């Protein structure tokens, strides 16, 4: 499956979990931001790459990124 | 004795034989006849046709060498007044707005003052504002 | 050091205003990684395919910004 | 186990295939106050039964869609809808939400992964870990 | 006629894959440290301004190739 | 007393907006960041379902648009007569319709252009023209060169009213909503007030000033003795004469007698031996027929006295056991969404525009224009590819409504449900038909080809060889020609002699002969049903797929005009409807061009040429089509290498502006390529670097410069495709037929 | 009107114009003086 | 010839132009700071950050590949 990683210029502003329309990120809490909390990704076995996570961070280049790797049928997106 | 494989068109039995019959340009029946007696003065080949000559010589310097500066001073003045309009809109507190919608007195009075690009160019060159250093210039990463 | 009303060049040496002069709109107090805000007069790529504009501000640490002024 | 009544449905050649049956399928349920038409994501429309509805996909993506057409596309907020995993062999997974809280909302007792303590500036080059089976993010 | 051809195209095949494998080079087998500051780090230096120059030099004689030609057309 | 309702000065006339471009979208109003905020100026403009959410203000913009185009289309016609008047040989022509070459537009002589203004006879110097205008104004009774001049100043003037009246029904008065609601009595007065008075209307032109001037000038008498129009009328003896019944004046009309009306209202069918045109008794009782049917067909709609169908009914009513709800639902639909109209009135439009292009050449309504091949080769194609463009846009405008106003929960088990509940079986069956259709035709094609280089001929695809016969088309063609015997009694002859009988020829060339049909004929036409139901299945697709798939299931959020849902799921590049008219318009641009290329081949080489005195005629090709058209190399060399002949070597001649255009056509097609082939992250890094170039200088733009979005490019592309092959296709064609004599 | 000045200097009626003005120039001089293929 | 020759040095130049530029932007720019961790041969970055297609170095060699088959021709 794909790679989701988040870096520590993540703001918490929920974006890139909203936008993610699998339900492979998450909130968690932290420190290094005013909104005390970060993203996860613990389901990345679910993702398929559809890059609206990276299309949604505001900061700067991007707090995560999505590395596509082995192709599954969840990674695929195949109905059959 | 260069260019013994072209001839003047003066002498050149093709070029003599096929501007008899050269079309007229304009409205003006003459436009023919004056531009077989203007092409008789320049160098044909064997098809009958003026040839270009650009090696650097002031004889042939009609060919190339008066139209270059003619097009480099009207170029130098497009992009001169360009520039220094860009430069004076940039501390407008809105300069895309004005660059869409064009401040048209400052347009032509930037257009006026064009003529004396080269002199201008230098003394910016000289003053140092007309090249930006490299360290305050935005550049992707190596 | 870095306060408001401010005038900075970045050296994230991946933002996209990298040696461009930024503005100190705002900084906070400590525990956070990139507390300084700067916004920039130009916009970066950010934004889907199509949109008008991009983003104008952003968070920096104080090592990654030098003084201008 | 998965109770519920069937949508008000007159059937498609959009639904299943033999992946349902061969490999695995996914169920959502949710409570609709007033019975009412919804969009089905296989295509057309169908009519939600009132009280507990029960419906199958074929894809994950296709049942956080239709929770998500639920949860915005209704006066009466649908806030209750839970998607599960189904295989063959009868086992039943429920996946979202992950802990009764949606994503959106920080909940504390999760477990942040996938989190790097570095910008993504700070990566090592490729030449420093060639050969190796791994990848400049993954380490 | 088809020798000349048939060796010009392999040519042109060949000086493709050149610099197409020397972008992998790039990508791949450069170490910045290494070669920090000598001949292969300093292209990189001034990248922005090979690529603007040959851009020049492009459009300088695309456009006034295709005017002379257009024009005697 | 009446159902209008409209509201007075909603919207001020100031011109404060004008000098603020972007108003009326609030994404680019608050000024522009980067390049792109021009091209969206240019591209959301007029699409105003985007910019407000009221219907009402909605389709208060249509109308006024409406009236502009209007508007727009006036002063070209008033420009087109003007031309005609005081920069044509019209009057030179008229007296000789046999020997001058039409020609209304005049080249100065600045550059050397004034070689285009080639001698078209009679002494004068001009572009000869082929939109057959002048064909046209001789059928219409114009002999005098004034008459045109008034036609135009009228048509300027008309084109100011309908300018002043969009003005003054959108910024002054504005119907409501209700009154564009009015489906009915709208039907009742554009069937009824529009197609059946204008055809009455025409009908008394044709009858009262056609027909007299026509029949003078078919009979030898000179154009300047011809009397006007006007002293028929004033003189009703002059009429007379001409037509005998006209001494019975309109008593026979009111008694039903109307036999008497027989002689100048005639069944002739055929052609004018005269002109080569139709006869215009034909034509005048046609259109008197026309409008009687109009007019009885426009009161069918109840408005205002409870007389009259009402379509919400008879949609609710017409339902069956396989479709469940039926037709119900479609009223609301139709009476609430404006692109649901558009997609279904694109269609039948571009069918018309269609249908027109097919039926004027088979039998040619305006005098000369048979004998004027560039005429007909120009109307034909023209008019062809105005209609692919509009079902093209048909299919896109359709996919449009999906998306954005198609609502669920009032289509409960209607017929749209039901489209997409089993559109997977309709693209599956689509998709097989296609293949099948596209092998066995093309497949054809390359047996055929591969037999011939083989040395084998007697195993082609041939009339020598192994035959497909299209004997139905054969067998209806004999039909239609035994027609006027028995089963249209009334008829002199023939509809068109395209079906058969004799050889209509008007001066030394053929203006209609029978057009047989053989094996080319048969392949052919059934590549022209493999082309197009390609076409139909990849705008269907769009449509029905537009909200969603197996692939994306919310793809109707994303919007109708989205690029992408990123590299994801393998990739999804190009999954909006947008994509699916992206890639319609070249498929149907591959149709058009085949068929074009077929009437243009087979036209020359088995209708057009020349009759001797001795009764033979000549084609043009030498009836090569049924030899040479069942190979792709036939198509490549007796086609194009050999007609581009007269192309070629236009230069040096008034046909070097087609020429010149030619080689244009061969460039954008090209350049289209780097558009098409390419994508926006490469043109975005060189615009990085060239954007450093500029800073060193400090020249440095103020608007960020960006590389075109992803359907940006794709639209430039495709269009700019378009506009090339388009191009190259009208140079040649015109090249090649005003050569043909 | 205000409004129509702002709107006569958008870009687009700028380029044209000055698009139209050069060439009526270069016409005009050619229609005068054709045929220069250089200065004599 | 001279023309010709003109129009054979603007090829040569524009392919150049396209391979260099790949070769140099393999490593990163200022629209994918870190193209070198996503390999030398990747489909995209998605339709955000302004949409990037054809954004790899593989994409700059294919499209030289066209550049060079012309100027061959
Ligand atoms: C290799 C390329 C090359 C280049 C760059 C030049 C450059 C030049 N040549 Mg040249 N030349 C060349 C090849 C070249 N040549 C060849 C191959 C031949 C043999 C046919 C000649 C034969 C030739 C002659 C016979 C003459 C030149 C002259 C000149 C100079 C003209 C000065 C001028 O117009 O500026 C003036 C600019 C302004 C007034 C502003 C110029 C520096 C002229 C010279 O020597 O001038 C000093 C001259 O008379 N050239
Ligand atoms: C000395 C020659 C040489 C060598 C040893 C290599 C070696 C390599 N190249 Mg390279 N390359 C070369 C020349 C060479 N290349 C040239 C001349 C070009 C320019 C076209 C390229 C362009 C190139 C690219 C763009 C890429 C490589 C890559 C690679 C690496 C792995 C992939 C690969 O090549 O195998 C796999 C090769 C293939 C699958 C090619 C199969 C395609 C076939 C041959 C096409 C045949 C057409 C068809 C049969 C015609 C039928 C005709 C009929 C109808 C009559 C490998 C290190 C890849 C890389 O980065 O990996 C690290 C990569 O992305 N090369
Ligand atoms: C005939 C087709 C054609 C043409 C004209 C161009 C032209 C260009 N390409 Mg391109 N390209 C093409 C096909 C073509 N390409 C194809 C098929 C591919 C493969 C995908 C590429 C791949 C490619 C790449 C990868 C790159 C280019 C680049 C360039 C530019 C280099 C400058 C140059 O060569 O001449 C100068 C340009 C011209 C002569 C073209 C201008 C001609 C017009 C007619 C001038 C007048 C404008 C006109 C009047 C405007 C009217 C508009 C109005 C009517 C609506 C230039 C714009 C490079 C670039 O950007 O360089 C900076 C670059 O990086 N192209
Ligand atoms: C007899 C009645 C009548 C007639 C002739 C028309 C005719 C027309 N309507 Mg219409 N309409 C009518 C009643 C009528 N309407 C009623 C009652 C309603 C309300 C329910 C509407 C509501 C309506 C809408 C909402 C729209 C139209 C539109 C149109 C135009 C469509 C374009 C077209 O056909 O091109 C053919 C064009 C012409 C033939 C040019 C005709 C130019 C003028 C306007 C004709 C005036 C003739 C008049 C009878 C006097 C001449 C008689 C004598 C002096 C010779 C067309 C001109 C569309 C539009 O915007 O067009 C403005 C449109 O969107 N109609
Ligand atoms: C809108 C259509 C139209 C118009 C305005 C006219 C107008 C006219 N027709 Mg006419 N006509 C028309 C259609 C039309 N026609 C058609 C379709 C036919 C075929 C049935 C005729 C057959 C006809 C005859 C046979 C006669 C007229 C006559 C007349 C004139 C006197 C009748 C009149 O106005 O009082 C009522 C008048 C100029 C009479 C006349 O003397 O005109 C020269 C006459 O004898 N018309
Ligand atoms: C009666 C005809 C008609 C009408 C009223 C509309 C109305 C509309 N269309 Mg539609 N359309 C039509 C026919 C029509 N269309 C046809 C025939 C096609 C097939 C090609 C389309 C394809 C189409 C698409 C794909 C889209 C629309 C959209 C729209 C909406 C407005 C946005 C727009 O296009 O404006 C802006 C218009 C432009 C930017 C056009 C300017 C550029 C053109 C293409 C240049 C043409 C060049 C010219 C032919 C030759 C010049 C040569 C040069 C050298 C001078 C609006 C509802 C858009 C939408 O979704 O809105 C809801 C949209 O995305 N239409
Ligand atoms: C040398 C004497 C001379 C003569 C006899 C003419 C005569 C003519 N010019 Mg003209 N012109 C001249 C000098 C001259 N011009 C100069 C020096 C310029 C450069 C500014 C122009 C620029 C020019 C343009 C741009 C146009 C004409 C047009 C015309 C024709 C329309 C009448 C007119 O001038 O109003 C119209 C004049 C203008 C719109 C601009 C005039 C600019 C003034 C003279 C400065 C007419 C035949 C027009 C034409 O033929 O219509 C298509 C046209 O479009 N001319
Ligand atoms: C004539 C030239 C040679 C053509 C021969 C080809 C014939 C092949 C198919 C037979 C035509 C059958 C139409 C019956 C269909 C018909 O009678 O519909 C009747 C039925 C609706 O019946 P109801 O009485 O319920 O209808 C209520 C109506 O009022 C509408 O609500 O419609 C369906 O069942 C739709 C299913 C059609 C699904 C099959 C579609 C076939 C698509 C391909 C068509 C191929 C021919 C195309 C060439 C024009
Ligand atoms: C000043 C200015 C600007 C900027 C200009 C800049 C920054 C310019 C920079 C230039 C640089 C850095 C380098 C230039 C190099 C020039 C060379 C190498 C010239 C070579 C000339 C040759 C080879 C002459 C050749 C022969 C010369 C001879 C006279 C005959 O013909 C024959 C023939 C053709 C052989 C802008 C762009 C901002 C705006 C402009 O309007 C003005
Ligand atoms: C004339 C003459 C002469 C001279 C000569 C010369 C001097 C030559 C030169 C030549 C040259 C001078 C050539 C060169 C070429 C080059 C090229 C062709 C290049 C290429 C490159 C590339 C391909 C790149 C790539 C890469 C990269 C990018 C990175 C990494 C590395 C690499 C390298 C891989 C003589 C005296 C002898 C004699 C007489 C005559
Ligand atoms: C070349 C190219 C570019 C770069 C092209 C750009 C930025 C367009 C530049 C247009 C210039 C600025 C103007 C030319 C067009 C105007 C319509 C000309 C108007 C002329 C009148 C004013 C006279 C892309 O952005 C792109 C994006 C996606 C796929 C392919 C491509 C692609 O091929
Ligand atoms: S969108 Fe970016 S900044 Fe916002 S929460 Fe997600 S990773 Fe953090
Ligand atoms: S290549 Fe372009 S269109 Fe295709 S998925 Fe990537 S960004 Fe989207």
């Amino acid at each position: 499956s794909h790679s989701v990683k988040i870096y520590d210029t993540c703001i918490g502003c929920t974006q890139c979990v909203r936008a993610c329309p699998l339900d492979v990120l998450e909130m968690v809490p932290w420190d290094g931001c005013k909104a005390a909390q970060i993203a996860s990704s613990p389901r990345t076995e679910d993702c398929v790459g559809c890059k609206r996570c990276e299309t949604a961070c505001p900061t700067d280049f991007l707090s995560i990124r999505v590395y596509l790797g082995a192709e599954t049928t969840r990674s695929m997106g195949l109905a059959y | 004795d260069d260019f013994a494989n072209l001839t003047p068109c003066s002498e050149n039995p093709a070029y003599l034989a096929k501007s008899k019959n050269f079309l007229n340009t304009t409205n003006d029946p003459n436009s023919g006849k004056i531009r077989a007696e203007r092409y008789a003065s320049a160098l044909c080949g064997p098809e009958g046709y003026p040839h270009l000559i650009v090696d650097g010589r002031f004889t042939h310097a009609g060919d190339f060498l008066i139209p270059s500066i003619l097009f480099l001073y009207i170029a130098g003045w497009i992009g001169w007044v360009g520039r220094s309009y860009l430069i004076e809109i940039r501390e407008s507190k809105n300069p895309e707005m004005q660059e869409v919608v064009i401040n048209v007195p400052l347009a032509i009075k930037k257009m006026l003052g064009g003529f004396l690009w080269p002199l201008a160019a230098v003394g910016e060159y000289t003053s140092g504002k007309l090249v930006m250093k490299d360290s305050e210039i935005p550049t992707s990463p190596r | 050091a870095l306060n408001r009303g401010d005038k900075v060049r970045i050296k994230r040496t991946e933002s996209y205003w990298y040696g461009d002069v930024g503005t100190v709109a705002s900084v906070e107090k400590s525990g956070i990684l990139y507390p300084v805000i700067v916004r920039f007069d130009r916009v970066n790529y950010n934004g889907f395919s199509g949109s008008a504009s991009g983003v104008n501000t952003n968070n920096f640490a104080e090592n990654e910004l030098e003084l201008v002024q | 186990e998965l109770s519920g009544q069937p949508p008000k449905f007159g059937g498609s050649t959009g639904g299943l295939l033999s992946k349902a049956n061969r490999e695995e399928k996914y169920a959502i349920t949710w409570t609709s106050a007033s019975e009412q038409v919804f969009e089905m994501p296989t295509g057309g429309a169908a009519i939600m039964n009132e009280g507990e509805n029960l419906l199958y996909l074929a894809r994950k993506e296709q049942c956080l869609a239709l929770g998500t057409q639920l949860r915005t596309k209704f006066k009466p907020k649908i806030q209750d809808y839970k998607i599960y995993r189904v295989y063959p062999s009868g086992e039943v997974q429920y996946l979202h939400p992950a802990d009764g809280v949606f994503p959106e909302k920080v909940n504390e007792g999760r477990e942040a992964q996938g989190t790097k303590t570095r910008r993504i500036g700070q990566n090592p080059e490729p030449v420093t870990i060639k050969f190796s089976g791994k990848a400049p993010y993954e380490v | 006629a088809a020798l000349y051809t048939h060796h010009q195209y392999i040519a042109g095949f060949l000086m493709v894959g050149a610099f197409a494998h020397g972008a992998i080079f790039f990508v791949r087998d450069y170490d910045p440290v290494a070669n920090k500051d000598n001949v292969l780090a300093r292209m990189l230096e001034h990248k922005e301004a090979l690529i603007s120059h040959l851009s020049w030099v492009s459009l300088f004689l695309g456009f006034h190739t295709l005017g002379l030609y257009v024009h005697n057309d | 007393k009446a159902k209008v309702s409209v509201d007075n000065n909603p919207v001020p006339t100031s011109f404060e907006k004008w000098g603020k471009p972007g108003h009326f979208d609030r994404t680019l109003a608050r000024g522009p960041k980067t390049t792109t905020w021009i091209w969206n100026l240019h591209a959301n403009a007029h699409d105003f379902d985007s910019q407000t959410s009221d219907l009402e203000d909605v389709s208060r913009k249509i109308f006024s648009a409406h009236f502009g185009h209007l508007a727009v289309v006036f002063v070209w016609l008033s420009g087109m007569y003007f031309h005609g008047a005081k920069f044509s040989n019209y009057e030179g022509w008229l007296a000789d319709p046999t020997h001058i070459k039409p020609s209304a537009q005049v080249v100065w002589p600045i550059v050397g252009q004034g070689i285009l203004n080639g001698d078209v006879g009679g002494g004068f110097h001009g572009i000869q023209i082929t939109s057959g205008l002048f064909y046209l104004w001789r059928a219409s009774g114009f002999t005098d060169s004034y008459q045109l001049y008034c036609t135009a100043i009228g048509g300027l003037v008309m084109a100011a009213l309908m300018l002043f009246a969009g003005w003054f029904h959108y910024h002054v008065k504005a119907p409501k909503l209700e009154w564009f609601q009015n489906v009915e009595s709208m039907m009742n007065h554009h069937l009824a007030g529009l197609l059946g008075l204008g055809s009455l209307g025409w009908a008394g032109h044709q009858i009262h000033v056609s027909m007299p001037i026509n029949k003078l000038l078919d009979a030898g008498v000179a154009p300047k003795d011809i009397p006007l129009p006007h002293e028929f009328i004033l003189e009703p003896s002059k009429m007379a004469e001409l037509y005998p019944s006209f001494a019975q004046g309109l008593t026979p009309f009111f008694t039903l007698n109307w036999g008497v009306y027989s002689d100048f209202l005639t069944f002739k069918g055929g052609l004018n031996p005269v002109t080569g045109g139709l006869w215009l008794s034909d034509t005048a009782h046609h259109h008197l027929a026309i409008a009687v049917l109009f007019i009885i067909a426009g009161h069918m709609y109840r408005t205002n006295w409870g007389i009259g169908h009402s379509m919400k009914e008879i949609l609710e009513a017409h339902k069956g056991p396989f479709t469940g709800e039926g037709h119900k639902g479609l009223y609301e639909i139709l009476t609430t969404s404006w692109h649901a109209q558009l997609a279904i009135n694109l269609a039948l439009l571009g069918s018309l525009t269609i249908i027109v292009a097919q039926h004027m050449y088979a039998m040619p309504p305006y005098p000369y224009q048979a004998i004027d091949y560039a005429t007909q080769l120009s109307l034909f194609t023209h008019h062809m590819w105005i209609g692919g463009f509009l079902i093209v846009g048909a299919g896109a405008h359709g996919a449009i409504f999906m998306v954005r106003d198609y609502d669920p929960a009032k289509n409960v088990n209607n017929l749209l449900d039901r489209m997409l509940r089993h559109r997977d079986a309709i693209i599956s069956h689509l998709n097989w038909v296609c293949i099948f259709l596209g092998f066995h035709s093309f497949g054809l094609y390359i047996h055929n080809d591969t037999m011939r280089a083989l040395g084998r001929p007697q195993d082609m695809f041939s009339d020598t060889a192994i035959q497909l016969q299209p004997i139905f088309a054969q067998w209806v063609q004999h039909l239609h020609t035994l027609a006027p015997g028995a089963t249209a009694p009334n008829a002199l002859a023939t509809a068109s002699y395209a079906f058969g009988g004799e050889t209509i020829a008007v001066a030394g060339k053929v203006a209609m002969m029978p057009i047989t049909l053989g094996t080319a004929d048969f392949m052919v036409h059934h590549i022209h049903a493999f082309t197009i139901h390609v076409t139909a299945l990849i705008l269907l697709k769009g449509v029905l797929y537009a909200r969603s798939s197996r692939l994306v299931p919310d793809k109707a959020n994303l919007g109708f005009r989205f690029p992408c849902d990123g590299p994801g799921r393998g990739g999804t590049c190009q999954v909006s409807g947008w994509d699916h008219v992206f890639l319609g318009l070249f498929w149907m641009y591959n149709s058009l061009s085949i068929v074009i290329f077929h009437f243009s081949w087979k036209m020359q080489s088995d209708v057009w040429g020349t009759v001797s005195p001795d009764g033979s005629v000549t084609h043009v090709t030498l009836g090569n089509f049924a030899q040479s058209a069942i190979t792709i190399n036939g198509w490549l060399r007796d086609f194009l290498w050999a007609q581009a002949a007269n192309v070629i070597n236009s230069y040096g001649s008034a046909l070097s502006a087609y020429g010149i255009m030619f080689l244009a056509g061969h460039f954008v097609f090209a350049f289209s390529l780097m558009f098409l082939f390419s994508g926006r992250g490469y043109w975005q890094e060189l615009i990085e670097s060239i954007v450093w170039a500029h800073n060193k200088l400090n020249v440095a733009p103020a608007i960020q410069p960006r590389a075109l979005s992803i359907i940006q490019g794709r639209a430039v592309g495709v269009a700019h495709y378009l506009l090339g092959g388009i191009v190259t296709t009208w140079a040649f064609f015109l090249a090649r037929s005003l050569s043909i004599g | 009107m205000d409004g129509l000045k702002s709107f006569l200097s958008t870009a687009p009626v700028m380029i044209m114009a000055l698009l139209t003005f050069t060439a009526g120039i270069l016409i005009e001089f050619n229609r005068f003086y054709p045929d220069l293929l250089f200065h004599p | 010839d001279f023309l010709v020759h003109h129009a054979i040095a603007l090829g040569l130049h524009t392919t150049a132009l396209i391979l260099i530029k790949g070769a140099l932007d393999a490593r990163g720019s200022k629209l994918m700071p870190d193209k070198k961790d996503f390999g030398y041969s990747f489909p995209c970055d998605g339709p955000g950050r302004g949409g990037t297609c054809d954004i790899s170095a593989w994409d700059a060699f294919y499209l030289a590949m066209f550049w060079m088959l012309n100027t061959l021709g």
